[PDB]
């Protein structure tokens, strides 16, 4: 961890630096905070309480946010993290790299499900 | 066994009433480790089991519930316990957490530094502490009451805890305080709760349920810790997380507990009874201000 975290502080594009690192075989950031949940939720991407379905895992939001974990500036124009203080549902096939999953994907602005992993619009 | 499906073990009055010397704690399964369900951090299961036990207690649960969580960080730089609190508590609860070292969390407010730097402007409803000082491992001589962060917590209970509020404070065989045990006598009820997920540790959560601001039970704190160790030495506890197999009712009940401002003159038998049943808090209802002071 201490390495890829160190890395995203030597660049102007942390998202690209993380993704390039894991795309090139680097070890994903570990110690994301995986919760235990009744897999009976709605399946939306980001929620005030855990909403994993049977095909998902829920993580504490701050722990899967690159900007939170690296203590660097958030890019959102509001300054407010989209994940911190909320729960983030991750497809079960992607739990090897929740941080990279989040960097790589966007929730549907209309249905709040992950585009490609739940959004049916 | 049935107890393996419970979240843990609570110290019974059978051992609270004993009168014994403080002995060394000798657990038969000491330091054994439970593999973790789904590989979540061990503290996910520990905090979930504490919450499950508090689900059986008469906790006050108001709107905008004020919760402070000390010792929330980790060597990993994350706060699994705080995320569990976020999962458990009402969505409009305010969580403030604190740790000596830097971390990131899902709390509403996060403060770094010694808990003594945490200035609580208004009274809170629930205090959770997982603090432990590494120097407690340097056991020399006899096991005496400790000061450390307990001085701070004791003052907080006496000044910055709502009437009706509750506390859960981690202690161990060597990390404990006479004064904190004695303050448990100022609550409607109290116990020490040991999670099944960490049963092989002398860790327990000293629980004060519904603060009354006045002495209900006269406790000799030194003797009570001796009773706690006597209980641990007498009680098989098997490592288990079976209680987490069904989480359909895990969330804290949305009780709607009212918050009232009353002068001390006005606290009669009706008020004390409501406080003791988890049905009332007495404190201000301003906006909570918790910040880092410069000492
Ligand atoms: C109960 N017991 C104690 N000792 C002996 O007495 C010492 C002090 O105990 P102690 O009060 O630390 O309690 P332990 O249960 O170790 O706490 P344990 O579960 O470690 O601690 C719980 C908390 O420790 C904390 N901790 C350990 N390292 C650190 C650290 O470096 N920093 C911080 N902040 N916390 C730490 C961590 O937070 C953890 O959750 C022990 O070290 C043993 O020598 C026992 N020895 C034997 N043979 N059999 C026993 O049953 C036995
Ligand atoms: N005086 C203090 N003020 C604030 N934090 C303290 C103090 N003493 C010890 N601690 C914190 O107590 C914490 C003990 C941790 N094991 C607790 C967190 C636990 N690892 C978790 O599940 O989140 C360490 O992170 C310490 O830095
Ligand atoms: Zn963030
Ligand atoms: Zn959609």
């Amino acid at each position: 961890n201490s390495s890829v975290l160190s890395l995203v502080n030597f660049t102007v594009d942390p998202q690209k630096a993380y993704l390039d690192f894991v795309n090139a075989g680097g070890a994903p950031l570990t110690n994301c905070v995986k919760m235990l949940t009744p897999k009976t939720g709605t399946g939306i991407a980001i929620s005030v309480k855990p909403e994993s379905t049977a095909d998902q895992e829920t993580y504490g939001g701050a722990s899967v946010c690159l900007y939170c974990r690296a203590h660097i500036e958030h890019p959102d124009v509001s300054g407010v993290c989209k994940y911190k203080g909320k729960f983030v549902q991750i497809p079960a096939q992607c739990v090897r790299d929740p941080v990279g999953f989040c960097l790589s994907n966007t929730p549907c602005n209309v249905c709040q499900y992950w585009i490609g992993y739940g959004c049916n619009c | 066994a049935s107890a393996d499906w419970k979240p843990g073990h609570a110290m019974p009055s059978l051992f609270k009433v004993q009168n014994v010397n403080l002995e060394r704690c000798e657990l038969a399964n000491y330091k054994q480790s439970i593999p973790m369900p789904r590989g979540v951090h061990m503290n996910i299961a520990k905090y979930m089991q504490l919450c499950q036990y508090l689900n059986t207690c008469t906790l006050a649960v108001p709107a905008n519930m004020r919760v402070i969580h000390f010792g929330a960080g980790s060597d990993k730089g994350i706060a699994p316990g705080t995320s569990v609190l976020r999962q458990w508590l009402p969505t409009d609860a305010i969580i403030i957490d604190n740790d000596l070292n830097e971390f990131v969390s899902d709390a509403d407010i996060t403060l770094f530094g010694d808990c003594v730097t945490v200035r609580v402007g208004q009274q809170v409803d629930l205090v959770i502490s997982d603090m432990y000082d590494p120097t407690t491992k340097n056991v020399t001589g006899s096991n005496e009451s400790k000061a450390l962060f307990f001085t701070y917590l004791c003052n907080l209970i006496n000044n910055n805890l709502a009437l009706g509020g509750s506390v859960a404070i981690k202690i161990t065989e060597h990390s404990w305080s006479v004064e904190l045990y004695e303050l448990m006598g100022k609550f409607a009820w109290w116990t020490v709760f040991c999670t099944n997920a960490n049963a092989s540790s002398s860790e327990g959560f000293l629980l004060g349920i519904n603060y009354l601001g006045t002495i209900k039970e006269n406790i000799d704190g030194g003797a009570m810790h001796a009773n706690y160790i006597f209980w641990r030495n007498s009680t098989p506890m098997n490592l288990s997380t079976y209680s987490l197999f069904d989480l359909s009712k895990f969330q804290l009940k949305l009780k709607g507990t009212p918050v009232l401002q009353l002068k001390e003159s006005q606290i009669n038998e009706l008020v004390i009874s409501l406080l003791s049943q988890g049905k009332l808090l007495i404190r201000d209802n301003d906006t909570l201000s918790v910040s880092t002071d410069v000492l």
